[PDB]
C-alpha cells in the first residue's frame, strides 16, 4: 500500500500472507473459515506455496504464526486472464487454521449486497509502500 | 466473522 | 495498468 | 515489500466513474476504490478490501490490478465479491 | 501476435495451447519432451487445466489433437511475481504426448549459449492479433 | 484470440538497448525481441521465442510481458531460457 | 507494461 | 528436437 499506515498487530485477523517455499511474500489472502482462503486468481498459487496466518511483522522470529499447507487450488473457471476478470481463487487448506485472537474469518456479502460509491472501506497488505 | 478480537485503529 |  | 502489515481507508467508486480512468478494461465483476491519495500496489494482490456492514467487516473486493506505478490519483481495481460469492458458496459446498 | 501471419499447419509442432476446463485458450507452452511442457510462471496453470498438443485451428472439430492432463505444476521458486522475473513453469504431463508429424519437441539451449542482438528469431501463438 | 496459429519473425535486442524502453524493469533472466512492426500480445504468454542454431530450432525465450497495448514499436519481453535451463535440467532429473 |  | 516434420514457411 502506498501511503497507508501500520496496522495495530492482530487487528485484521483474516489477513494471510501467501509465500513461496523460500518465505518470500508474493500475495495476500483472507481466511473465510478455518479451512479456506480466498485470494486472486492471478496470484498463480500452487500447492508448493504456504499460507501464513497470524503474522504482523514479517521480520520477527518470535511471533506465533501459523504456516499452513495448501491441499487444493480452485481457480474460478470464469477467470479470464486476458481481461483479469473474475479474479478469484479459493485455497483449501490441508491443515485447518486454529482461530484465536489474531486468526479469524472475514464475513462474505450476499449476492444481493449493496456497497455504495463514496463509502469508506479498508484494504490491507504487505505490498509495496513506494514505487 | 468480521469482528476482530483486537480492534483496528483507523 | 499492471497486475498487483 | 514492508515487514509490517499496512492498512489504508479508501472510498468505493462507481463502475461508471471508474470507466473515466480505465475505460472498457472495467468489467462487471470488478469494483474500483481509491484515487484518494492512497493506492494498493505490487504484493497487495489477493488481499482484502473490507467494508463494515451492520458492525461486521465484510469482504467486498479482492486486490486485483491497477496503475503500473501505484499512482495514488488513479483508482485501484478489485475483484467484486458480490459477483463471485455464488461461486464461492458452491465450491465450499461441493468440497 | 499483432501483425503476424498464419503458420503452415503442424509446422511448429512443439507449440501447445494451455486451456481451462471450458476450452478457453489462455497461454501457450512448448513441449520439451513427451512428458513435459515449459510455459510462463505468470500463466498460473493448475492441474484442472489442459494441455492441447497438435492443434492448428482452434475452431475445427476434425483435427486429431491431443488433450493432455497435467500431473504437477513446477513453478521455479526464483519466480518473482512483483518484477515478473524468472518467469518459468514446468508442467509434468500425466499422459505423455504421442510424438508424430505434428507433435514433437523443441530443443533447449546450453547455459553458455549465445544469441546475438540483431538475430532474427520466431515467436508463435494464438494471442491477440489486434489491440 | 485468433482460431489459427500465428507466427512472426522478429529480431533479438540487447538488454542494454532494451533498457532504453523499459528501463530497470529489464532484469538478467529476461531477453527482449521485436520493436520491429510486430508484437506478442495477450494470450501469447508462455509460448516460444525460437532461434535456429546449427539447423535446429532452439528455445531462447518464453513469451512473458510487454506493452499493455501490444505496441509494435516497443520490444516484447521474454523469459531468457539460457538463464533458466539449469533449473529445467535439475527438475527434469529429480522428477 | 501488461503481462501477456 | 527442433526439426519439424512439416517445414515452417517464413
Amino acid at each position: 500500500i502506498v501511503n497507508g499506515e501500520e496496522a495495530v498487530p492482530g487487528s485484521w485477523p483474516w489477513q494471510v500472507s501467501l509465500q513461496d517455499k523460500t518465505g518470500f511474500h508474493f500475495c495476500g489472502g483472507s481466511l473465510i473459515n478455518e479451512n479456506w482462503v480466498v485470494t486472486a486468481a492471478h496470484c498463480g498459487v500452487t500447492t508448493s506455496d504456504v499460507v501464513v496466518a497470524g503474522e504482523f511483522d514479517q521480520g520477527s522470529s518470535s511471533e506465533k504464526i501459523q504456516k499452513l499447507k495448501i491441499a487444493k487450488v480452485f481457480k474460478n473457471s470464469k477467470y479470464n486472464s486476458l481481461t483479469i476478470n473474475n479474479d478469484i481463487t479459493l485455497l483449501k487448506l490441508s491443515t485447518a487454521a486454529s482461530f484465536s485472537q489474531t486468526v479469524s474469518a472475514v464475513c462474505l456479502p450476499s449476492a444481493s449486497d449493496d456497497f455504495a460509491a463514496g463509502t469508506t472501506c479498508v484494504t490491507t497488505g504487505w505490498g509495496l509502500t513506494r514505487y | 466473522c468480521g469482528v476482530p478480537a483486537i480492534q483496528p485503529v483507523l | 495498468p499492471g497486475a498487483y | 515489500t514492508p515487514d509490517r502489515l499496512q492498512q489504508a481507508s479508501l472510498p468505493l467508486l462507481s463502475n461508471t466513474n471508474c470507466k473515466k480512468y480505465w475505460g472498457t478494461k472495467i468489467k462487471d465483476a470488478m469494483i474500483c476504490a481509491g484515487a484518494s491519495g492512497v493506492s494498493s500496489c505490487m504484493g497487495d494482490s489477493g488481499g482484502p478490501l473490507v467494508c463494515k456492514k451492520n458492525g461486521a467487516w465484510t469482504l467486498v473486493g479482492i486486490v486485483s490490478w491497477g496503475s503500473s506505478t501505484c499512482s495514488t490519483s488513479t483508482p485501484g481495481v478489485y475483484a467484486r465479491v458480490t459477483a463471485l460469492v455464488n461461486w464461492v458458496q458452491q465450491t465450499l459446498a461441493a468440497n
